[PDB]
């Protein structure tokens, strides 16, 4: 379900587009190359896609790129000493909510939520939610934040 | 003469069919209602999968319920008056008939998506397909009834009018697409996912078996409508009895189908 989750929260684009800083990206936020040259961007695509390298990709192609990025996210999570123990103590639904957060704010952002992180490792889920909501994150993207917290509180997909 | 005795014999056999049809509809309505309350009681109601089962069951309860009121429009006096509530009851019944098709289509959309893309928000797509798309089709059919066939409470059958195609052709199309879905699910499950043991995979295989069981059971009655069997007394008695059993127990079959999948 993780693929549909990020897709509601971030969006899906099937052709090459340029981000606010101007690099070339595709899928659920997959950066190809920072070069201003599209050729290098498209070719970086050809190797991953293993097909005719074109601007448009299949929805299926999106999920393999997405999956590659999900590996990279878990690899970062395991390297961080504050993130690794909470991830190992968590079920599969709650792990996705952590990965969701890493997609949005990076590994360094999540490590700052020190109290909520211990509440989660102690399965004190009601208190984790109050701590998470008292943040600037909650105020800047509230509807996404309410979904991710809800997943933490109940361990279900019910919100997405 | 004895022709009259032949006519009296037919009425008795038609009257037996009517008891088959009423009793079947009563049993089916009760079975669906029990399944509905069981689905709602469980905390698994918040899964997208159970939301779809619950709406499907609800759709069948309304159709089976309005079938009784339709019976009160089949009096010859009412059939010919074409009064307003006459036509409203027929149109509500066709609408529910159409929702039944689109909700069975919705189930096929879920099973195809579940095995290919890894709940309360996504449901709106299925509610809009199951409940919302049929409404304008029925309105369009109604405008066509109002304008080319305003007779017999819109339940008339006359050769050369194709108004009912407005709603019947959409029905056939979603069944065509559901057959394409079933071939890909079977192909996907047989080639890839042959060794897969994910929860979605086990449930998908349970679905494919049940769907294969149900497809013959529901299909005979749809073809039997086109049979035009004949005047053999033995052929007539069984044809009418067997078909009445099959149409009237359809809701019961769908309620076993949904409960089984819940496991
Ligand atoms: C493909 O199939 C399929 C597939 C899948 Br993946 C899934 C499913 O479900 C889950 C399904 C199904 C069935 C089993 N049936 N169905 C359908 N779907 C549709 C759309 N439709 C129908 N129908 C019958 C058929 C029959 C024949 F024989 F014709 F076939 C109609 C009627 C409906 C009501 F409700 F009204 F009854």
């Amino acid at each position: 379900n993780i693929f549909e989750m990020l897709r509601i929260d971030e969006g899906l684009r099937l052709k090459i587009y340029k981000d606010t800083e101007g690099y070339y990206t595709i899928g659920i936020g997959h950066l190809l190359t920072k070069s201003p040259s599209l050729s290098v961007a498209k070719s970086e695509l050809d190797k991953a896609i293993g097909r005719n390298s074109n601007g448009v990709i299949t929805k299926d192609e999106a999920e393999k790129l997405f999956n590659q990025d999900v590996d990279a996210a878990v690899r970062g999570i395991l390297r961080n000493a504050k993130l690794k123990p909470v991830y190992d103590s968590l079920d599969a639904v709650r792990r996705s909510a952590l990965i969701n957060m890493v997609f949005q704010m990076g590994e360094t952002g999540v490590a700052g939520f020190t109290n909520s992180l211990r509440m989660l490792q102690q399965k004190r889920w009601d208190e984790a939610a109050v701590n998470l909501a008292k943040s600037r994150w909650y105020n800047q993207t509230p509807n996404r934040a309410k979904r991710v917290i809800a997943t933490f509180r109940t361990g279900t997909w019910d919100a997405y | 003469m004895e022709i009259l005795n032949e006519e009296k014999k037919s009425k008795v056999h038609y009257h037996v069919a009517a008891i088959i049809n009423y009793l079947g509809h009563c049993i089916s309505l009760v079975a669906l209602l029990v399944a509905f309350v069981l689905f709602l009681r469980a905390r698994s109601i918040r899964c997208l999968r159970n939301i779809i089962h619950a709406n499907l069951i609800a759709a069948f309860i309304l159709r089976n319920a309005t079938w009784f009121v339709v019976q009160l429009t089949m009096s010859p006096e009412v059939h010919q008056s074409n009064v307003g509530w006459c036509r409203l009851v027929t149109a509500a019944y066709n609408y529910f008939h159409v929702t039944n098709f689109f909700w069975m289509f919705g189930e096929g959309c879920y099973l195809h998506t579940a095995i290919v893309l890894t709940d309360r928000l996504r449901a709106w797509m299925f509610i809009c397909i199951g409940w919302g798309v049929p409404f304008p089709i029925i309105v369009a059919w109604a405008i066509g009834k109002l304008y080319y066939d305003n007779e017999k409470c819109w339940a008339g059958k006359r050769p050369g009018v194709y108004t009912d195609y407005i709603y019947q052709g959409p029905m056939a199309l979603v069944l065509l697409i559901n057959f394409i879905f079933l071939f890909n699910i079977v192909r996907i499950l047989m080639t890839k996912l042959r060794a897969s043991t994910t929860s979605e995979t086990i449930q998908a295989r349970k679905a494919v078996k049940a769907t294969l069981v149900l497809l013959p059971l529901l299909g005979i009655t749809y073809m039997l409508a086109f049979v035009n069997p004949g005047e053999d007394e033995v052929s007539r008695v069984v044809f009418i009895y067997f078909n009445a059993f099959l149409e009237s127990f359809q809701g019961f079959f769908v309620s076993v189908f949904a409960c089984f999948l819940n496991s």
